[PDB]
Order: C-alpha cells, then structure tokens, then sequence
RNA sequence: GGAUAGUGGCCUACCAUGGUUUCAACGGGUAACGGGGAAUAAGGGUUCGAUUCCGGAGAGGGAGCCUGAGAAACGGCUACCACAUCCAAGGAAGGCAGCAGGCGCGCAAAUUACCCAAUCCUAAUUCAGGGAGGUAGUGACAAUAAAUAACGAUACAGGGCCCAUUCGGGUCUUGUAAUUGGAAUGAGUACAAUGUAAAUACCUUAACGAGGAACAAUUGGAGGGCAAGUCUGGUGCCAGCAGCCGCGGUAAUUCCAGCUCCAAUAGCGUAUAUUAAAGUUGUUGCAGUUAAAAAGCUCGUAGUUGAACUUUGGGCCCGGUUGGCCG
C-alpha cells in the first residue's frame, strides 16, 4: 500500500501531509519563517556597510595553521556585530580603525568557509573604495 | 546627382487634399545624397507643378550609399501646398517663417504669473503704485 | 607562529620582477587563428599525448 | 507607457562547461571557419538545436496530420532556400542529420571563401567587414549574413570597394600622391 | 417603513433564535494588490509577478461635503491629528506615491534639458493646451550584430611529390621569425546632404584618419571536480590560498611574483535570492529491522477506501474510412 493514502479523492490529505512534510527541508521553511528577513545579519540583503569596530586576529581550524585577518564591525542598518575576513595578503592594513566598509558573504550562503571559524562575511569596499584595487594599486585609499 | 532617374511608386491620388502622393526614390551612385532642392525641383518638372506644389520628406539613405527613399507629395496647388502642409515643413522649404513663440518654461511661466491676476489689472497696477508711493 | 601585525609579510618581501615587454598578441579572431595553429597544425607539441603547456625540461 | 520591444536570447552556452573532447572539436570549428568567438558557435549549435527540436515534433507527429504538413513544409521550404538542406535529402528526417558545420558552411565568410574572392577565411572576414564584398548588389558586411540558394550568383565585390572598380582607396591614394609628390 | 438612483439588516421598529465550523469556521503572520504573465524543467512540477496591459485602492493618517452626469476628488474645499512655510507677531498659506530635482534611507536606481512633429486626449474647438506622450542627456539592467588586422617575397625548418639528377630550389610546402613591402579599412574627427518640431545620433560621403612604443582586451584560472606548469625566484603551517577535498613547517605543479599556458571574451568574476540537477518533497516518484524514521497496545468519530450480481449474445440492412481486388 506504500504508506501513503491512494484513493481518487484524498487529494486533500495528500496536500495537507506534503504541507507538514515540507517544513523538514531546510531552505523551505528559513524562506517561509523569514528566517533571513528576521534573524540573518543582513536581513536578507546581498551586502551591507559598516563601521569598523575593532581589529581581529582569528587562529584557523586545524588541520590549518594561522592567523586570518578579521575585523569587528557593526553594520549600520541593523546595528548587528560582525566579524569579516580581510579577503587578500596585507589588505588588513588598507583596513584602518573607523573604516566604512562593504561585506559580502563567503558563498557558503550562511555559513563558515574553510578553516576561518564562524566568519561569514569578507569585506569588499573600504571607504568606499575596492579591496582589490587598493591591493593591485589600481586605486589610492583616500584615507579621510 | 550623376543618374537620379527618380522614381516614383504607389502614387495614389487623394482628392481629400488635392494631391498626389507617392514613395520616391533616388538612386545617387558615386554621389553621396541628394537635397531637397534638387529633389523638389525634378519632381516638380516631371509632376507639371511649381517647385513649392511638391513636397518630399522621409528620406533614408540606404546601407551603401547608392540611394534613399523618402516619401513625396505634390498638390494640385501652391495654396492648397501652403493650407495643408505644417508649418515646420514650410519653414523647412523655406516658403515660411519659424514662430517666434518663446520657450515652453518661459510661456508657462507666463500663464501661471497671468492666472494670478483677475481681470485686466490696470486698476491693481494703479493700487500698487499709489502705495508704493506710499 | 603567531602574528597579528607583519601582514603582507610574503606581500612586501617578494622582489619583483616587472613584466618584460613583449610583441602583443593578436585579439579576437586572430587570436582564435593563432590557437589553431599552435594545437592543431603545429602538432610539434606531442610526447607520446597532446600537452598544451609543457616544462621547459 | 510604450508597449514593450520583445527580444530574446540567440545562443546556450553548454553545461559541463569543460569537456575537453567539445573543446577541441569546436576549435577546429573556429579554426576552419574563422570564427572570432565561441559565441558563434553556440549560436549555430542554438539554432540548431532549435530546428531539430521542432523537427523532432513533427516527425513524431501522426503522418499528413495538417499541422504536420503544415509546419514541416515551411521548415523544409526555408532550410533549402537558405540551402543548408540540400533538394535531393528533401525529407524531414534529414533536418535531424544536420550538422552545425552544415550552417557555418553557408556563412558569408566561408562562401566568399569558396567562391574564390579570399585568401583566406581569415582574409575573407576582414574583405567583408571592410564593405568590400556584396550580395544582389548591395554592400553587406556582416560576416554571419546567411546566403540564400540563389544569391550565389550576386556575391562578388561591391561596386564601392577599390576591387571593385571604385576609386583606388585611401592608403594607395595616399602613397600615389606621396610619390607624386617626392617626384615634384 | 425610512434610505438609496436601485436590490439588501443598508438603517429603523416588532418578532423568531438562528448563521459558520475538523470538507479548518474564527483568530494570527504575510518580508501579500489580483490576473494576463516571467524563470526553469523529459513528463509531473518549483519559484517569481512592486513594474509598460486589464481590474482594484491611495494622494501624510482619518473623516465630512460642496458642484456636477460622474468625486468621499485631495495638482477641490472643512475639521482634527502629524509635519512644515512667511509674518511688520495681529494673520495667512500647503500637501510630488505627476515631471524634473533635493535631503533622508539604504547594497540598490538618471537631466531642476527640448517639443506638440507624431499616438492620442480635452475645450466653445482644424488654429489653443497637454512634464499624457515623444526627443535628447544620464545609462555595461538586460538583449542584437560585431573592430582590435589581412596579403605577398626572401630568411627559417620539414611533408605530400613533378623527377626521387638524393631529401635539391624544395616544385604546392605548411608552419617558424627583429625580414621587408605595398594594399584595405574602420574607431575618431568633418565640408556637405538627409535625419529632426529644431537639433544630437543613425544611414551616405568630399578632406583627414594604422605598423606597433602603436589605434596596445580584459576578467578569472593552471592539484582533483575542471583543460590549462613537476618551469624559475621569494616565503617557510608565517604570509597567505582554498566554494569542497586540501596547499604552506627552507626542494610549494595550490601562497607572493616572473615567464608560459588555459577558459569566456567587450566581456569576466564576486555576494544573495531562485530553478534544473533533487527520485534531498517523491501524485507520476522517496524512506522507516540495523543508516533519521512503525506511536507501547487496543477501541473509535471525522477522513480515505470498501465483495459479486441487474442487456448478454445472435441474426437483417444501410451508409462513411484504410485501402487493396481492377492500373
């Protein structure tokens, strides 16, 4: 009988059972409970700015060793505290104290990439201007 | 222009306007295009009408050079070309003159200022030059 | 181990060496021609298998 | 506001974006035909696609249903007019043996090639896009521009192009008058 | 009975005690205007639709109402609320979710431009008005086509092969080049004409406009998935890379660079959302002994489902279809 109801007219139970059935799949029911409007640091939102709070050296996961360069921020829209990788080699000293930064997420849409424990977010603009042209020098921060 | 041999298609007559009006074309190899002066008055001589009765507009030069189609219109008389026609293409054949109407900001600045005044205000000018004198 | 300043440690301390001027390659087509030549034609590339960029060995 | 201006996509870039055997074989393409991108191939391979899937429909279609007939008739008709079919494989099923070298074949580059104009392919799209060659009489230069069954018998040098007959360019103008003038 | 333009608990008066609900009433949330539709799929489907069309609703909130045929009208009035403007301090005057534009908000979105020439609209009306609308500007949101170079001779070095007077020049080489030539052109200027309401562009075309240092194509990548480096220098679990597995602890094919190569190419990457992949939502089409999952067992209402049986077969024609008998 494979378990579940075959008669002509119990649609309705096959429906109500997919219903009850559908909130086990995980982006399903984070979409319907607006888990990303409500709870998510960006509420939803693909980027967002903030200020720079302070400076982080985080020790990477094994079987890695280092120290990935992250940073402190509260973000202005929320007033949520963050803490984002600095994505290149030497870009933590573009990132000064006080910053306006941009952060985008890592891709791993709401979770942790690699070895850096519990950052989610990378920055990408620094006083508005772009981590990877102020590390190819294609632009001048303008440190103000 | 080296071998126009306008031609002419579709002419159908509308004795709604009292004209002819037709697709032209000019074929103008070796030249680069031709003006509406040359193209007024051949079609003109061809149509027995004064340069002015025949009006040509729409013309595209097509991709090579080579000829142009344009659209062409020619009256059954130069007061009937100068009732019917718009007054941009007048102008345009140089028989009119552009209207000296001023910008559209500064004409509907003006109905707006006038709209706060009722009547003529020739009395309200005498008011407020009293009490300015005032 | 252990740092939190000396960022851009390897950054600041590779010698660099500035590009070498060189004709430059052809654009489009042409370049798409010069591929053709270089992994059809010019079969010269073969070891026993079709490497495309092999070692200066 | 204005109704709105339809458009549409011409090309599908393939899953599996890297399968080596489809790389080298539609670089050979490219390299046999002169292409300049893998773009054109994509949109041959599209159109393609595109034929082969309504000729699929119709060809499981029941037979001289009218909508069949119809619709099969039309695409037959165009594909041997454009003359990527060929008269002797006038039946349907031939559509679905068509090749995407069958449509590049019939692009305005490799015809000029083949009817001798070129040197080339490669010298047959730069001769094109400089409005030196022409179809019925008129300059054409888009390289993609697809050649009717019967414009073979136009295709040859555009009356405006120095191979044509027209006046001797602008670099030999040039040149002449350098001459002219280190003669004076 | 009032009221309505008009039906009606729309309202009033008397009366009866009814109406909806586990076939999900009522209540709450909606990051919800509805639809035609959009994206993506073998089939089934999943998600999206504020937005060019249709239909609703609003002019900051809320109500009230004049004129008119049509208004709960707000580019109309009245009051209150909240804002906010000018006063000579008594008064007065406003609603951009119209067009531009400014601030705020944010990841996130343009000119305080030209015009009624179209398409239409309105008026007493062929003539006027129309930030409706069109034109231009901004504009890498998307889609279309498509430049960034072609050709010859020698030098360079072999393969078909005239003869193999080899395999020589190499006849046709095909490629390699700091070899050299002429030839073509557009991008951009530009007389002009068309184009336009007037223009700007497009389309056309005099004059000018390629030889590299030029008129220079980038964006990502080279361990596997996923084709492209066992090449060189630097760092030495540091810096860093890496979607995942992983690389790096003084011989790094993975970091920083050079060179070389690869992919897509006026495009390429990144973040988020979403779809196919996903038979990981399973109606078609999942799984439940051990991987997560059979309630401790039974009763039972709603629900779903539920044994066989009732006119059959046979004769009589007509007329349509595939046709083939028959060319």
């Amino acid at each position: 009988g494979k378990g579940k109801p075959r008669g002509l007219n119990s649609a309705r139970k096959l429906r109500v059972h997919r219903r009850n059935n559908r909130w086990a799949e995980n982006n399903y029911k984070k979409r319907l409970l607006g888990t990303a409007f409500k709870s998510s640091p960006f509420g939803g939102s693909s980027h967002a700015k903030g200020i720079v709070l302070e400076k982080l050296g985080i020790e990477s996961k094994q079987p890695n060793s280092a120290i990935r360069k992250c940073v402190r921020v509260q973000l202005i829209k929320n007033g949520k505290k963050v803490t984002a990788f600095v994505p290149n080699d030497g870009c933590l000293n573009f990132v000064d104290e006080n910053d306006e930064v941009l952060l985008a997420g890592f891709g791993r849409k709401g979770k942790a990439k690699g070895d850096i424990p519990g950052v989610r977010f990378k920055v990408v603009k620094v006083s508005g201007v772009s981590l990877l042209a102020l590390w190819k020098e294609k632009k001048e921060k303008p440190r103000s | 222009s080296d071998a126009v041999t306008i031609r002419t298609r579709k002419v159908i007559s509308n004795p709604l306007l009292a004209r002819k009006q037709f697709v032209v074309d000019v074929l103008h190899p070796n030249r680069a295009n031709v003006s509406k002066d040359e193209l007024r008055e051949k079609l003109a001589e061809v149509y027995k009408a004064e340069k002015d009765a025949v009006s040509v507009f729409g013309f595209r030069t097509q991709f090579g050079g080579g000829k142009s189609v344009g659209f062409g219109l020619v009256y059954n008389s130069v007061a009937e070309a100068k009732k019917f026609e718009p007054t941009y293409r007048l102008v345009r054949y140089g028989l009119a003159e552009k209207v000296e109407k001023a910008s559209r900001q500064q004409r509907k600045q003006k109905k707006n200022r006038d709209k706060k005044i009722f009547g003529t205000g020739k009395r309200l000018a005498k008011k407020v030059a009293r009490r300015n004198a005032d | 181990h252990g740092s939190l300043a000396r960022a851009g440690k390897v950054k600041s301390q590779t010698p660099k060496v500035e590009k070498t001027e060189k004709p430059k390659k052809p654009k489009g087509r042409a370049y798409k021609r010069l591929l053709y030549t270089r992994r059809f034609v010019n079969v010269t590339l073969v070891n026993g298998k079709r490497r495309m960029n092999p070692g200066p060995s | 506001p204005r109704a709105p201006r339809t458009y549409s996509k011409t090309y599908s870039t393939p899953k599996r974006p890297y399968e080596s055997s489809r790389l080298d074989a539609e670089l050979k393409l490219a390299g046999e035909f002169g292409l300049k991108n893998k773009k054109e191939i994509y949109r041959i391979s599209f159109q393609l696609s595109k034929i082969r899937r309504a000729a699929r429909d119709l060809l499981t279609r029941d037979e001289k249903d009218p909508k069949r007939l119809f619709e099969g008739n039309a695409l037959i008709r165009r594909l041997v007019r454009v003359g990527v079919l060929s008269e002797d494989k006038k039946k349907l099923d031939y559509v679905l043996a068509l090749k995407v070298e069958d449509f590049l074949e019939r692009r305005l580059q490799t015809q000029v090639y083949k009817l001798g104009l070129a040197k080339s392919v490669h010298h047959a799209r730069v001769l094109i896009t400089q409005r030196h060659i022409a179809v019925g009489k008129q300059i054409v230069n888009i390289p993609s521009f697809m050649v009717r069954l019967d414009s073979e018998k136009h295709i040859d040098f555009a009356p405006t192009s120095p191979f044509g007959g027209a006046r001797p360019g602008r670099v030999a103008r040039r040149n002449a008058a350098r001459k002219a003038e280190a003669s004076g």
